[PDB]
């Protein structure tokens, strides 16, 4: 996928 | 002389590849996608690609591009024929041509690809022969491929010997915007679904103009096909010698002969279109359809497609016979008629608005095409004389044939 | 019945051609 | 994953070995480097199951170049499988032996190749011929040492007509890469034997049979007539490649055929229906058919003289197909179908493809230039295109008018007034230069030539080198013809192109014009405004030497590219 | 009423491009049908679907009147949708925003802050020449308001109006007066941006805007002192945008005055040492301070500190840091040029860096650092870089080498040799415009013609596919045929030029397929000039000119006809118009 | 100021687009395609800075969807990166665990946040809490 991941991971 | 034939995907992923000569690296497939993308964006895209000194010929399949990379000056026509044969074999084996069956029958697909061609030279091309030696659910190769008769498998036994023929007629009319027909050619199609016992040798006989002239009976209605192509089982020697269409019928549906000649008769359906399009105010569709065919023949499922405006909305249909439906995806209105008897006159009056803002770029004037199909009609007038079904054992065959008349390239140029 | 023209029986050869 | 697969492959369970092989095949197809497991699968190679044997052979072939050292543990297995009673197993082993790109692997496979050369099974014979051809391609010296040329030559005059065709194709491929020394050419008995087996060959074997005749050069009219008669039945074959090969063979044989004999006329008459049938083939083969027609058009243009309706581009035809149709119509354009060509160009000019519109305009201009009977029709079409209010269409019309003026300007004075005010604000260099040249050369029917050139003189020093040269030439011509209204304009142009022009060629031209004006203005009319001779248009026909060579190379990649076979291969 | 989420899901569900296009066309047809009935209940969903289709690459010309109608509506959602449509699908060239002026004027006095703020943002984003003319008074009225949330919007609108209409900045001079004491960070930033824009637009307000230099210095000092703040404090830097704006104003303020630089000298010194560049914000602040110091009349110590900071940032392994250092060095090329020479090794190494931007910056720094003493030494490095450069940098490298040779060439012979080497090695990378410059340089130089003529003759016979090199060789032959071959009137001893090889080369170039109609014209002109320039090969070029007079090209055919007419009727007058062209700078 | 800011995914799909310069639709599409190709054809060690068309084409994506900025050569390069990071943080705070799927569904919300944050390519809200509070108040209005 790779879309549900947070843009900054915070 | 393609180095390796591979099946690509819509995203550029190669569904399956099989090198035949090894003179072309398998990494050239990755560069094929960028080359195709560049060609499409610049209008230089062609089926036969060229990656440096290696040409990657590709064919647009149902879901993947059948890229057949080649290195030397191989036969482009031979490569295209091999690709077409592979596509036909895949369609016969797998009813679906997409990524679902590409990755589902890889075990049998690899074996079929290996058996089909070796060293870039195809060896097996018969669907029945391939299925008789390679299956997805192995014995020695069948003797039919080694034997001369590779299109009629011996030993076939059936309870009844019934052959279903199909006299398919394609009426193509190229009517320009001025109202005159430019390209008016009718291509015949003699396809028979022979299902009998054994390997009978069909003796095709029809009311051919050349045959009638040779026999001295050139006074009745005879079909004079400009181009006649025999099937694989049809012996070309007999046809060249005395027009004798003698060949072993195949096991199943096959195309024996396909006539192709120009047509000098009036169109089956005469469609006149009127475009009362206002300047960003409204649009008028004065579409009138006249049936030029015989009244005894009815055009079943007649769909005269009239291209409506691209930005047109809120359309109103005022017709007499046949339902009119506007499909936004097609950007046109098709005058669909369930039954269209010959001589019928259908008049339609379209009316729809247009947006206030004018379009930024033109959309063109696609030609208006109809989908008329009147079965049991022989526009060419060619009548089959007899079908010589002869078997060594000896049996009484009951062949059948039906004449179907449809509309092919019957496109009328827009005003 | 069948759409596109009913199937009709076909002969074996031209009986008038000998 | 990898460890589990290796453990499964190193087990004694047939189901587990089959599952491991299927997983390895799926990983290899999905893009997984399974070459590291090749040595593990080497032990699990001699299996009774045919499905596992095929997968093992495919893995070895795909993992042979990656691990040539690990491929040395399969020579014994290949030798054992080469004597398998099942013809399918023997054919698979023969194919795998020739498909393995190992220098030391083919050396040990020479004995199996020799053993399978005399295989009685036609499939076995075809596999042996393919393996011999592959070995010769990989190692010509090894093939010559093994003496496979004699076996390949004798396979042609044997049974198994498909096997005979395969052997003939292999021999031609060996000779194709050969330097032509010790060719496999056959006498007329060999040609007759091939023709007799041509009718019994399959679709693939027909192409191989016809390829041999392409290299043979007939020497007698009777032999050529017999070859043409034999190839005539091939024109009624459903295979597009077979039809193309037959057409190429007939064209090659027509080179030695006599026009006095009726055989050439019959071949030409029977070729037109074949061309018509090929023109209605699939889009992939449509380009090949168009290229073949164009290549054969320069040889026998009278064959397709009446083939003009089919040359029209269909609405659903592709861009390449439309371009090929337009090129065929331009090459096949004639005064008989001049009206049809003009109507197609006018209809083709209403399309939304800019490239297609430009191609149609170029074809219309070429037809107008080639045939002077349609010069008025071409001028009217160009005027209509200009009045259509299309930037690309207007530029194409201006270019066509400029080309016609340089070619047929005797009766081109009736369009100067129409072209004088024809949306001349376009900044396209091709249209601007053409308009400037037309104004300079045709500065007689326009009373405002100086006024029109005044607007183009605002940026003469920075418009372009070719544009500046054309403007200077037009100014010089106007001064020579009418210097009363252009005496100051000529001086201004000379000053701009002589002092403010830094171009070397442009500066030299301006200096030469100024010197001619200051030396003898009367002589400038006879020197600058001289009557140029007839313009020699570039002939689109290929050279006769290339046409003859292209006739033999029919259906190859060179015909589509329109390049010599040695100028396109790497 | 199809929701935007449903349309997005439907678009995502399509895989084939044709299917997605068909779905988009169906959605657009449904939206147009809904709009044609004057629907106002589900107008927001239709507007969202139209915006999504336009963003995906679908036409939205028909969805223009609906946005205008929704703009003059009363619903907050409808007003927001109309504003978004005007911002996205509405532009100056669209011409549909003319009717939006009345809606903007009506909404400019709206009591709601969101409506007024949205209208101001839309006007700023879609600022037009005519819209700003009828909206300049409204923007100035809101500039004097005390609304902190609206002060920034008013400042942005004024800046946009000034940028679109530079003549309207005269009405903003008294509106921004006494606005440097705003407590809000946004209002102060907007005021600083407006002042900087006014100063950059015209220099008349520089003196008026330079009086607030002490106030700006005090504000910057207060911001630096408050290094911690819940708002605007990111990565340990409080108000990084405000600090950047202050640094930019200081650099642009008093750039040619000593009082302005002296007043901000202490602030610049404190910032150069009281700021940590560990994070990206700190590095950006340090780079901005260094740029302001370099662009202003700062002290020697400030310049030394800026040079040291630039050198330290040059050694940083970060690609962004290296690019920033290269840009700072390129900007500080003329200023502190002697101090920039210490980074010659770094500049040379940057050309071999694996970053396209870094390599370009290094090449630009090397080109700008070429002087009258390192030009000879740097010539070999430039030639090596051009030979082993990227395809997009080979032409740029050749152009830079040619510019350096023409500007700071150590000698005409050395410059001529460098130009010849560049032409031979550039091949197709030599710009066509540089051909006239090379021709002018060759014509100006009248001391090195025999060696140059011989080199051009040698380079022309070997290859002729290079359009710039071929044109240069043809021009050199036409200009110095009398010097390239000496004593070639009749048969003589074997030399480089025999009076027949040049004519054959010119004929081959004219008839060769590798001609673009420009080199062919130059070759024809050279051949015509060689009739009087060279007296050895006579009576043979006339036949070629007569045959060449029927060329396909109209200009080429006319030139050939004129040459043939001159040869056949003005043989005695051929030399009367073959004088050498004047040489000028 | 920022000439244009567009958020494009790794596969090339554009999730956001905001250009502050009036350009033709065809020209804008061509520019966006060229920017995507340059970003898609650039490595991770290119410094995230590209000088295309005399514009500071800064590409810096913290996830599969990347972001691009176009500013004139008159300010520091780190300022654009800091502004992009601040905008990303503000969007994440406003939404909460912002992902690629949420960006497509919240295109209107993202556009409104971008408009309320930067107008005309210039910074309008230096603080991060004031802009979030204003966006929340505007959303709560209805």
């Amino acid at each position: 996928k790779g879309e549900n991941t947070s843009l900054l991971h915070p | 002389s393609a180095s390796a034939v591979y099946v690509l995907d819509l995203k550029g992923k190669v569904l399956i590849c099989r090198n035949y000569r090894g003179d072309v690296d398998m990494s050239e497939v990755e560069h094929f996608m960028p080359i195709l993308m560049e060609k499409e964006e610049e209008g230089m895209l062609s089926p036969i690609l060229a990656h440096g000194g290696v040409r990657f010929m590709w064919i647009k399949h149902n879901n993947l591009y059948l890229v057949a990379t080649s290195k030397k000056n191989a036969c482009v026509s031979l490569v295209f024929s091999f690709l077409y044969k592979v596509v036909q074999v895949f369609s016969e084996y797998f009813k679906e041509l997409e990524e679902e069956s590409i990755r589902d029958n890889f075990v049998i697909i690899y074996e079929l690809l290996d058996e089909l061609m070796d060293f870039g030279y195809p060896q097996t091309t018969d669907s029945k022969i391939l299925q008789e030696y390679i299956t997805q659910e192995a014995p020695r190769p069948p003797a039919t491929v080694t034997n001369a008769v590779s299109w009629r498998s011996e030993g076939i036994k059936y309870r009844k010997n019934e052959v279903f023929l199909d006299v398919i007629e394609a009426v193509n009319l190229l009517v320009s915007a001025n109202g005159n027909v430019l390209r008016s050619e009718i291509v015949g199609s003699i396809k028979m679904r022979v299902f009998l016992s054994g390997m009978p040798e069909l003796r095709l006989g029809l009311n051919d103009k050349v045959l009638f002239d040779n026999t001295g009976r050139g006074k009745s209605k005879s079909v004079e096909l400009e181009d006649v192509k025999f099937h694989q089982c049809v012996r070309l020697s007999r046809f060249e010698n005395d027009r004798t269409i003698s060949f072993i019928p195949p096991d199943g549906e096959f195309e024996l002969m396909s006539y192709r000649l120009n047509t000098h008769v009036k169109p089956l359906i005469w469609i006149e279109s009127v475009i009362e399009k206002h300047s960003h105010s409204r649009i008028e569709y004065m579409v009138k359809a006249k049936s030029q065919f015989k009244r005894r023949s009815t055009a079943n499922n007649v769909e005269i497609h009239i291209p409506v405006p691209n930005d047109a909305d809120s359309p109103k249909f005022k017709t007499t016979v046949g339902s009119v439906k506007w499909v936004p995806e097609n950007s046109e209105i098709v005058w669909s008629v369930k039954s269209f008897p010959g001589g019928k006159e259908y008049l339609m009056r379209a009316h729809f608005g247009l947006p206030s803002v004018e379009a930024e770029d033109k959309e063109g004037k696609p030609p208006i095409s109809v989908k008329f199909e009147i079965p049991y009609f022989t526009t060419s007038g060619i009548q089959v004389r007899y079908l010589k079904i002869i078997e060594k054992s000896g049996y009484q065959a009951l062949p059948w044939v039906r004449y179907i008349t449809q509309n092919g390239d019957y496109q009328l140029r827009t005003q | 019945d069948r759409k596109g023209g009913s199937y009709s029986q076909a002969a074996g050869s031209d009986s008038a051609q000998s | 994953e990898i460890f589990e697969l290796k453990a499964e492959l190193n087990s004694d369970k047939k189901e587990k070995k089959k599952e491991a092989v299927k997983k390895v095949i799926a990983s290899m197809t999905v893009g997984k480097d399974v070459s590291a497991l090749f040595p593990d699968v080497v032990n699990c190679m001699q299996t009774d199951n045919l499905e596992l044997k095929k997968l093992v052979y495919l893995y070895l072939m795909n993992y042979a170049k990656s691990q040539p050292d690990m491929a040395i543990m399969a020579v014994n297995t290949f030798v054992k499988d080469c004597e398998d009673p099942n013809p399918l197993i023997r054919a698979l082993a023969v194919r795998t032996m020739g498909c393995i790109r190992v220098d030391k692997i083919t050396e040990y496979l020479c004995e199996p190749l020799r053993k399978c050369l005399k295989d009685e099974d036609p499939y076995v014979r075809k596999t042996a011929a393919v393996c011999v051809a592959k070995l010769h391609d990989i190692n010509a010296q090894l093939v010559e040492d093994q003496g496979f040329l004699d076996t390949l030559k004798d396979l042609i005059s044997d049974s198994n007509p498909m096997v005979v065709a395969n052997a003939v194709a292999a021999l031609s491929e060996i000779a194709e890469s050969h330097p032509s020394s010790n060719l496999l050419d056959l006498n007329p008995q060999s040609i007759n034997k091939l023709l007799t087996a041509l009718n019994e060959c399959t679709e693939w074997g027909q192409i191989f049979i016809l390829d041999c005749l392409a290299n043979y050069m007939p020497k007698d009219d009777r032999e050529a007539q017999s070859i043409c008669e034999r190839v005539t039945p091939r024109l009624s074959h459903a295979n597009s490649a077979v039809v193309l090969s037959a057409v190429k063979v007939l064209m090659k044989f027509m080179e030695m055929l006599s026009k006095d004999l009726d055989y050439y006329g019959t071949l030409l008459k029977k070729l037109a229906p074949p061309l018509v049938t090929l023109l209605s083939a699939e889009p992939e083969l449509q380009y090949v058919a168009l290229r073949n027609i164009n290549l054969i058009v320069q040889k026998r243009p009278e064959i397709l003289k009446h083939e003009m309706k089919v040359f029209f581009v269909k609405y659903n035809d592709p861009i390449y197909v439309k371009l090929e149709k337009l090129d065929i119509m331009i090459r096949l354009a004639s005064q008989a179908n001049i009206a049809q060509v003009l109507a197609e160009l006018r209809e083709y000019a209403t399309e939304v493809d800019v490239d297609f519109v430009r191609k149609a305009v170029r074809a219309i201009g070429r037809c107008a230039i080639k045939v002077e009977q349609s010069a008025e029709r071409c001028v009217s079409t160009l005027l209509d295109l200009i009045q259509t209010k299309v930037n690309y269409v207007v530029q194409e019309a201006i270019v066509v008018i400029k080309d016609i003026f340089r070619k047929y300007p005797n009766k081109y004075e009736s369009v100067i007034a129409t072209l004088c005010e024809n949306l001349d604000s376009l900044d396209e260099p091709e249209a601007r230069a053409a308009m400037i040249w037309i104004v300079g050369e045709y500065a007689e029917r326009i009373d405002n030539a100086d006024e029109l050139l005044e607007s183009f003189l605002e940026g003469f020093h920075d418009k372009s080198t070719q544009v500046q040269l054309q403007l200077l030439t037009a100014i010089v011509k106007l001064f020579l013809k009418k210097p009363t209204e252009t005496q100051e304009l000529v001086q201004q142009v000379l000053s701009l192109a002589t002092q403010d022009s830094d171009n070397p060629d442009l500066r030299d031209r301006g200096y030469i014009y100024w010197r001619l004006l200051s030396t003898d203005p009367v002589a400038a009319k006879e020197v600058v405004l001289a009557e140029k001779p007839l313009i020699s248009e570039e002939t689109d026909l290929i050279e006769p030497t290339l046409l003859d060579e292209l006739i033999c190379y029919i259906g190859t990649l060179a015909s589509v590219y329109h390049k010599p076979p040695s100028a396109f291969v790497e | 009423p199809i929701r935007l989420r449903e349309l997005i899901r439907t678009i995502r569900t399509a895989r084939t491009q044709a299917e997605e296009r068909e779905m988009i066309q169906k959605e657009c047809a449904a939206i147009r049908s809904s709009f044609r009935e004057e629907d106002n209940t589900y107008r927001c969903r239709n507007v969202a679907k139209l915006l999504y289709m336009h963003m995906l690459g679908y036409p939205a010309h028909f969805g223009q009147l609906e946005c205008l109608k929704l703009i003059a509506s009363q619903k907050f959602t409808d007003k927001r949708i109309g504003y978004l449509g005007a911002m996205l699908l509405l532009d100056e060239r669209q011409d549909v925003h003319l009717l939006m002026t009345n809606c903007i004027k009506n909404d400019l006095n709206h009591s709601t802050q969101f409506v007024q703020g949205l209208a101001l943002c839309t006007l700023g984003c879609m600022g037009s020449s005519e819209m700003c003319r009828d909206l300049a008074g409204e923007v100035e009225k809101l500039l004097k308001t005390s609304n902190s949330y609206l002060r920034k919007k008013a400042a942005l609108c004024a800046v946009h109006v000034i940028r679109k209409v530079p003549e309207l900045m005269e009405m903003f001079l008294p509106a921004t007066k006494n606005l440097l004491n705003e407590k809000n960070h946004g209002v102060l930033h907007t005021s600083v941006v407006l002042l900087t824009e006014m100063c950059e637009r015209s220099p008349d307000m520089l003196a008026h805007f330079r009086k607030l230099v002490p106030q700006l210095v005090r504000i910057l000092k207060n911001l630096i002192m408050s290094g911690y703040s819940p708002e605007h404090d990111v990565s340990g830097i409080s108000d990084p945008f405000l600090q950047v704006r202050i640094l930019r104003l200081l650099r642009i303020l008093g750039r040619n005055d000593d009082d302005s630089s002296e007043a901000m000298n202490d602030i610049l010194a404190q910032v150069a040492t009281n700021t940590e560049t560990s994070k990206n914000v700190g590095n950006a602040i340090l780079y901005e301070t260094v740029l302001t110091i370099m662009d202003i009349k700062s002290e020697s110590g400030l310049r030394v500190l800026a040079i040291n900071i630039l050198g330290r940032f040059l050694l940083n392994n970060d690609k962004n840091i290296r690019y920033v250092a290269l840009t700072s060095l390129l900007k500080t090329v003329q200023t502190d040029h002697n101090a920039v020479q210490r980074h010659r090794s770094t500049i040379v190494d940057c050309l071999k860096d694996l970053d396209v931007s870094i390599k370009r910056r290094a090449m630009e720094l090397s080109f700008a650092l070429v002087n009258g003493n390192n030009i000879r030494g740097m010539m070999k490095e430039l030639l090596y870089f051009l030979d082993s450069c990227e395809p997009e940098f080979k032409a740029d490298c050749a152009s830079g080498i040619f510019l350096a040779a023409e500007k700071y060439a150590p000698s005409k012979r050395w410059h001529i040799d460098t130009i010849m080497r560049v032409l031979t090695t550039a091949g197709s990378y030599v710009r066509d415009d540089a051909v006239p410059n090379l021709i002018q340089l060759i014509t100006n130089s009248v001391e090195m013609h025999a060696y140059t003529v011989q080199r051009l003759y040698k380079a022309i016979l070997g290859d002729y596919s290079q359009q710039p090199l071929v044109q240069v060789a043809a021009w050199c032959i036409g200009e110095y045929g009398d010097l390239l071959v000496s004593g070639q009137c009749e048969e003589e001893e074997p030399i480089q030029v025999t009076e027949d090889e040049v004519l054959d080369i010119l004929e081959s170039v004219l008839i060769s397929n590798m001609s673009t109609s420009v080199t062919r014209g130059y070759a024809l002109t050279a051949i015509m000039k060689l009739s009087t320039r060279f007296t050895c090969t006579v009576n043979r070029i006339k036949k070629v000119v007569s045959i060449y007079g029927s060329s396909i090209d109209v200009e080429l055919q006319q030139r050939a006809v004129e040459y043939n007419a001159l040869f056949k009727k003005y043989d005695h007058m051929r030399s009367a118009l073959l004088e050498r062209m004047p040489v000028m700078e | 100021m920022i000439h244009f800011i567009l958020l494009f995914s790794r596969q090339g799909k554009l999730r956001l687009q905001k250009w502050y310069i009036t350009l033709p639709d065809k020209e804008r599409k061509k520019i966006t395609r060229e920017i995507v190709q340059i970003i898609l054809s650039r490595g991770h060690r290119t410094s995230s800075f590209v000088d295309w068309k005399e514009l500071k084409l800064v590409y810096k994506r913290y996830a599969s969807l990347y972001f691009c900025c176009a500013i004139e050569n008159q300010d520091n390069e780190l300022l654009t990166l800091e502004i992009v990071h601040r905008y990303v943080e503000l969007l994440d705070k406003y939404f909460g665990n912002v992902c690629e799927l949420d960006i497509i569904f919240n295109f209107e919300k993202a556009y409104f946040i971008l408009d309320e944050f930067i107008i005309g390519g210039e910074i309008q809200e230096t603080s991060k809490k004031i802009a979030v509070k204003a966006i929340e108040d505007s959303d709560m209005l209805q």
